[PDB]
């Protein structure tokens, strides 16, 4: 049997991706940005390819690499530019373009397909693996009935009981 | 004595190898068989070992001025790395002097 | 005082939002040498602050030049009163005088 | 083995699972997230929330699927109509007391309760009775009570107790008026007190510091590491354009788990207050805002007129690898060999890494069974270590002390306090010697105090014979382990960082400097900055370091960069810029690439990049970032080898083996300048 | 939907409690929000600025502020001669509620039926 | 053994200390410690009301001061903020036990303050 999110359109969209002569579409080295169109010193910038952690504030886990599969979850980010104060109204300045580009509309379902599109573009590029999680618990309270095991105070001595 | 001479000629020895590499069987060996002999002539002579996975076995010799030699030694035997370091013993009199 | 007057505040790369640290005024900044002056310094991120003694319609074209509340528009400037120079150069660490004859 | 991991069914679908997994962890390991208020993944399970209910065939009630171990050939089933009406009629019951206060809540946006109401629960309520009022309680200046949003899932109670160690909460009354709390009024006094907000997972229990400023759907999240302390705890910065709003842990199974200490969560509101934004030199009317023309040409000036054994650089606490590296070569580019670390122990031998480093890991270390301290206050020196020492605690590793005793939140075996104690150990006087002869796996861990002692090399040659005759170290096991407190002081050792044998000859017979370098330091001593002297401060903080300089030369903050620092254990890792620079300030190796121009004789590398890999140069593992080699051990050899060292400046039996932290609120420039650190130590003391 | 009005109390205190909801909201991103708490410790805001020359008139804030601060009143004779006597703050939205209060009420007291 | 540490010997620089932002009574302790942000730092503004009012105006916190506490019977109270439920505040429950007129309790919403002589007391 195989039910791995069978319910819904991304079953149609993941054929669709494996269409045969579009599966194998490949470009060299930095040639989709000589057609793109946006200036070329753009590219000269550095581009970090990371799958961000689990936000502390919650214990769900579903913008995780745990979810890799169903959902993308690998980014592309860039390094700040400058910024400073507007005189007048004190609100936030910028010059830099890229400046929200790759945190809200760049998502990747794995690793490989973000280096890809960095390796096409021209983009210089950095990868950092997310940190695992570990779900074996310690062995003091590794399950619910080592709460009220021995291990607290050892085996009670029946040394205080009437007739000794 | 090299050991001994092994203070004058340069400012500071950098060993790199591989822990497990059979490249690096040589330099560990000579490292191994000779750090506590070339520390015990001089205690403030600064010898930097480092190790890195996979790495290519080298030799460095920081002179005067923070000048920098470099000898590969991968594959090399211990008389073979003993005979590199020596070399990098000879070229450190025909260095300028610092410090006064 | 020596360049500390191009360096010190100066925020951005220097277009119309940035910020250059300078404030001036320029007197005549109406005139034909003065608007250009006045076009130069407000398009790198100065304020400029332009008293004038013509009516608003000739000294409208000043509005443009530069960003939100960093062109300052002063009329009915009259020279022989030095209440208005001296209000008008009340902020300025740079003046530059274009009136003449 | 006899089929270790079992099978069971999670709709239809056969998982394997490792013995004695629950319900719950089955269900994870299918690809599903069972909503839970009470469970965690770090503490004890308690079962008392009620929302993990699945289905098992079978069985006529739903079952607590945190709680109820997996049994072989078990059918759960999580999408039942008797599931779904479970949880609609569970988050009915949670929220029928919960006041309405997602307005005023400093949860929303980020809030268990609220995701899991809109997911799993209903869109309507049917409850128009008056509800609880409860009144806040008062715990202290880093955390903020509004307890009628508690949901009793006592999560803080078993934090507590199990983590922190200091038991101070609990539940008061009975029923509906069930309270959280200290009875009496107390201050929670735990170094780890700011993680049990991260637990909380409503607005119960919020940050006081960041109370009503921002909310989370603003914050830019930019995953850095902590500076702090020398264990480099993972954290995310987030911040709101110019302005870091908050600092938070993030997971590292092998360096912090999820917590972070007071210190390394509070600290970033000191990075709004004294900060270097210009370069300044000093004239006549004193220091004096100037070009960056200028300031490099003067600091030029002064470092060139001088000779060059009367230059001195001291590399601060937080000085990244790349800024050490450059100002190392620029000094040794003019001829100078004086090189220091605000750290200490400057003259200390950096041959073999194995020798200042953790050679078991952190991770690793919890494979003991015993352990020794010497000289050490984990507490103070790295509490989310101390933790980790208390979670190996919890499951059997005995823990003996050689030093000063100290509050440890946990029992340990006071061998000794002092080097004659050391001594006595590995004769044989002590019976814990014994103890350690027996273990299967024994650790030593060695703290920076121990370092810092002028007869620090006849203590580690004593350390040295006892871990050769306890079996420390060994084929297939090496428990020998020295920590460190400060961020930037095992880079320094693996790039170089140490006087020459003329500078330290220079120091003997008591020659001063004319021109000194400080790269970040404010906590020099007054032996290495002679009055009188030119003054090169490099740093963020305008502080003692900054009020005594001639040339002030602003940088960056290690929010505002991306330097390698490597921690305790070897492991080389990074900030990342969360916010840009500020002001005129400049990143820090390209102020010293810039001034050697100035000087005269120019540093050969002109990118990050290509300093990163000067530094891959010197030592190839700083290539590797976010891992760790195994070092190399040369047993005796090395020991053989610095004998002279032992003979030279002899042992001193009657000191103590301290720790040198004696503020652990205020250890830097940007923690002595936080005003909630200040608060901190302000609570401690009008408690007496 | 007129001009733009910030609310209060019958006592006078205001009723904005700073939860960035009408922030959130904001389809131009006309509003920019920031606070910290006050000294009795009350969750009040320290800027409320108001782009006017942004600002569509959709009315999405008021509808979603749970407190009633953030409304849009009754007016629209409100033409100035500089850019920057559009760019509002804090104090003028206060100011423009102190106006224009008991006809917002008044208009309320029909309105709240419906809503 | 475990010698006791002395807190009040721990140095605090003068600079730090005496900017600490703390509260007056209101619905905390008096003098804990108050959220801040960078905004007004520049200016050198220590004062939440200043960083936007400017001039001798009366602030709210000013006028919700003059408003006597009000007393209630019972043990809980509902807070609307207004006659009307709907012109209000979402409703909020706040605690009259252990309250009186010199320290009454206040309401997150409004700041209006409320007390019982209901808790044997
Ligand atoms: N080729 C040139 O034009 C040269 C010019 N210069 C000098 O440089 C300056 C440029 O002036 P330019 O712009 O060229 O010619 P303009 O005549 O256009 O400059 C005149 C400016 O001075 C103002 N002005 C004149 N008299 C008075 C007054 N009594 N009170 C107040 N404002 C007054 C005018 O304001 P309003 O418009 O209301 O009169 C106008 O803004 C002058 O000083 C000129 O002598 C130097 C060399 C050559
Ligand atoms: S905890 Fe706060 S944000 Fe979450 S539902 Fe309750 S009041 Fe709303
Ligand atoms: S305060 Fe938070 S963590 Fe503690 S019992 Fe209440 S909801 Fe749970
Ligand atoms: S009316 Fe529309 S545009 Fe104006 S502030 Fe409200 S949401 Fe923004
Ligand atoms: S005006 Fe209303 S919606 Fe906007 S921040 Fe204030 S209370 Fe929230
Ligand atoms: S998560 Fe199992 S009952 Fe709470």
């Amino acid at each position: 049997e195989f039910a791995t999110a069978s319910a819904d359109y991304s079953i149609a969209m993941k054929k669709a991706a494996e269409i045969t002569g579009a599966a194998e579409s490949a470009m060299g080295p930095k040639e989709g940005g000589f057609t793109a169109g946006v200036p070329l010193d753009t590219f000269t910038r550095k581009a970090r390819i990371y799958a961000p952690a689990r936000t502390a504030s919650q214990s769900g886990l579903a913008r995780t690499v745990d979810f890799a599969t169903t959902t993308p979850a690998w980014k592309i980010e860039f390094e700040p530019t400058a910024k400073w104060q507007n005189p007048l109204m004190g609100w936030t300045s910028s010059a830099d373009p890229l400046e929200n580009v790759g945190r809200s509309a760049l998502v990747f379902y794995t690793k490989e397909e973000a280096m890809r599109f960095c390796e096409k573009l021209g983009w210089e590029y950095e990868v950092t693996e997310p940190n695992k999680r570990r779900t074996q618990r310690t062995k003091r309270y590794m399950q619910y009935g080592d709460n009220f095991g021995t291990k607290r105070a050892g085996v009670p001595d029946l040394s205080t009981l009437p007739s000794n | 004595a090299w050991r001994n001479s092994l203070s004058k000629s340069m400012q500071e020895l950098r060993i790199h190898l591989c822990q497990t590499s059979a490249g690096s069987k040589g330099v560990r060996d000579f490292i191994v068989a000779n750090y506590a002999e070339m520390k015990k002539a001089n205690p403030h002579f600064p010898i930097l070992i480092r190790e890195c996975a996979g790495t290519e076995a080298s030799l460095t010799a920081r002179y005067d001025f923070g000048a920098e030699k470099s000898v590969n030694v991968q594959g090399a035997t211990t008389g073979a790395v003993q005979q590199q370091l020596e070399q990098l013993i000879l070229a450190g009199q025909s260095m300028p002097k610092s410090g006064e | 005082y020596s360049s500390t007057l191009m360096t010190a505040d100066k925020l951005g790369p220097g277009g119309r939002s940035s910020v250059s640290g300078i404030t001036a005024t320029v007197f005549g900044a109406n005139g034909f040498l003065g608007s250009y002056i006045v076009n130069e310094l407000a398009k790198r991120g100065s304020q400029v602050v332009c008293p004038f003694r013509s009516t608003e319609n000739e000294a409208m074209h000043l509005k443009q030049m530069g960003d939100l509340g960093q062109i300052v528009l002063l009329p009915e400037l009259d020279i022989r009163n030095d209440d208005d120079i001296k209000r008008a150069i009340s902020r300025s660490n740079v003046i530059i005088n274009c009136v003449g004859m | 083995p006899p089929s270790d991991h079992l099978e069971v069914f999670v709709n239809e679908q056969p998982v394997k699972i490792p013995k004695g997994s629950s319900v719950l962890q089955a269900c994870d390991a299918a690809g599903i997230d069972i909503p839970r208020f009470c469970y965690h993944q770090r503490l004890s399970i308690a079962g008392n929330c009620r929302m993990c209910l699945v289905e098992v065939e079978k069985v006529p009630k739903p079952v607590a699927s945190c709680a109820m171990p997996a049994g072989p050939g078990m059918k759960i089933k999580t999408e039942t109509p008797m599931v779904k009406k479970a949880r609609e009629g569970v988050m009915e019951f949670l929220l029928i007391n919960h006041p309405l206060d997602c307005p005023i809540c400093d949860q929303g946006g980020e809030c268990d309760l609220q995701d899991q109401a809109m997911i799993f629960g209903s869109d309507r309520s049917r409850f128009v009775e008056a509800k609880r009022a409860v009144e806040d309680k008062n715990l202290g200046p880093l955390v903020k009570t509004v307890m009628t949003r508690c949901i009793q899932c006592t999560r803080c109670v078993r934090f507590a107790s199990e983590v922190a160690g200091t038991a101070e909460l609990g539940v008061t009354g009975r029923g509906r008026d069930s309270e959280i709390g200290t009875y009496v009024e107390k201050l929670m006094g735990s170094e780890l007190s700011g993680n049990v907000v991260d637990l909380c997972p409503v607005g119960a229990l919020t940050s006081k510091p960041y109370a009503f400023t921002a909310r989370s759907w603003e914050l830019k999240g930019t995953e850095s590491i902590d500076v702090s302390d020398g264990l480099g705890a993972n954290i995310r910065v987030d911040a709101r354009g110019t302005e870091v709003m908050r600092i938070l842990p993030r997971l590292n199974e092998a360096v912090n788990e999820e917590w972070l200490s007071d210190k390394g969560r509070y600290q970033y509101d000191g990075l709004k207050h004294q900060r270097l934004d210009k370069p300044m030199v000093k004239g006549p009317k004193g220091l004096q805002v100037a070009t960056w023309q200028d300031a490099l040409g003067a600091a030029a000036a002064a470092l060139t007129s001088a000779a060059p054994g009367e230059v001195r650089g001291i590399a601060g606490k937080l000085a990244d690898a790349e800024s050490m590296v450059a100002l190392m070569d620029l000094l040794r580019g003019l001829g100078a060999g004086d090189l220091a670390h605000e750290g200490g122990f400057s003259d200390m031998p950096a041959d073999v890494r194995s020798t200042y480093t953790a050679n078991t890991t952190v991770q690793g270390l919890e494979q003991s069974d015993l352990v020794l301290l010497v000289g050490t206050n984990p507490r103070w020196e790295s509490p989310v270590f101390n933790a980790r020492l208390r979670k190996m605690f919890l499951d059997g590793t005995q823990v003996g002390l050689v030093g000063a005793p100290v509050d440890l939140t946990y029992k340990y075996e006071h061998v000794g306090s002092d080097p004659a104690a050391l001594a006595a150990l590995a004769a044989g006087q002590h019976p814990f010697l014994e103890r350690l002869k027996k273990a299967a796996r024994p650790a030593v861990v060695v703290g920076p105090g121990v370092l810092r002692r002028a007869d620090r090399e006849a203590v580690m040659k004593a350390v040295h014979e006892l871990c050769g005759k306890a079996g420390v170290v060994k084929e297939g096991w090496n428990g020998f382990n020295v920590i460190h407190d400060t961020a930037s002081r095992v880079a320094a050792l693996d790039m170089g960082f140490g006087p020459s044998a003329a500078a330290r000859a220079r120091r003997a017979q008591g020659a001063q400097p004319k021109v000194v370098y400080l790269l970040g330091s404010d906590d020099y001593s007054e032996e290495d900055v002679p009055e009188g002297a030119f003054v090169i401060y490099q740093g963020h903080h305008g502080d003692r370091g900054a009020s005594r300089a001639n040339v002030v030369l602003p940088g960056a903050a290690y929010t505002e960069k991306s330097g390698l620092y490597v921690n305790f254990e070897g492991r080389v890792q990074q900030t990342r810029a969360a916010v840009p620079l500020v002001g005129d300030a400049r990143e820090d190796w390209a102020i010293l690439r810039a001034l050697s121009e100035v000087v005269g004789k120019r540093l050969p590398y002109d990118s990050h990049a290509a300093v990163r890999a000067r530094l891959a140069g010197i030592a190839p593992h700083f290539a590797n970032i976010d891992a760790v080699q195994t070092p190399v051990w040369l047993n005796g050899e090395y020991v053989k080898g610095v004998e002279a060292l032992a003979k030279a400046a002899p042992l001193q039996p009657s000191a103590p083996l301290t720790s040198t932290i004696s503020n652990f609120y205020m250890t830097d420039a940007i923690s002595r300048a936080s005003r909630t650190m200040a608060k901190c130590i302000q609570a401690r003391q009008q408690t007496k | 939907r007129g001009e733009h009005a910030l609310r209060r109390y019958p006592t006078g205190e205001e009723r904005c409690i700073a939860c960035k909801l009408c922030e959130a909201i904001c389809p131009a991103q006309a509003i920019t929000i920031e606070a910290e708490e006050r000294e009795d410790g009350s969750r009040r805001t320290t800027r409320y600025d108001i782009d006017m020359t942004k600002c569509i008139y959709c009315g999405f804030c008021q509808e979603a502020c749970p407190v009633d601060a953030i409304v849009e009143g009754p007016n629209f004779e409100f033409s100035t001669e500089t850019r920057e006597e559009l760019l509002y703050d804090k104090q003028k939205l206060l100011e423009n509620g102190d106006k224009w209060e008991t006809e917002i009420a008044t208009n309320l007291r029909t309105e709240s039926l419906y809503r | 053994v475990v010698p006791t540490f002395d807190w009040k010997k721990v140095p605090v620089p003068s600079t730090t200390a005496k900017d600490i932002p703390v509260t007056v009574k209101g619905a905390t302790p008096a003098g804990d410690l108050r959220a801040t942000s960078g905004l007004g730092l520049g200016d050198g503004i220590k004062n939440h009301t200043d960083k936007w009012l400017d001039g001798d105006k009366k602030s709210p916190m000013e006028y919700i001061n003059e408003v006597a506490p009000i007393k209630v019977k019972g043990l809980v109270v509902a807070s609307y903020g207004s006659d009307d439920p709907a012109l209000g505040c979402p409703v909020e429950y706040i605690n009259l036990k252990g309250t009186s007129l010199e320290n009454p309790a206040v309401c997150k919403y409004t700041g209006n303050r409320y007390y019982s002589d209901d808790w044997k007391g």
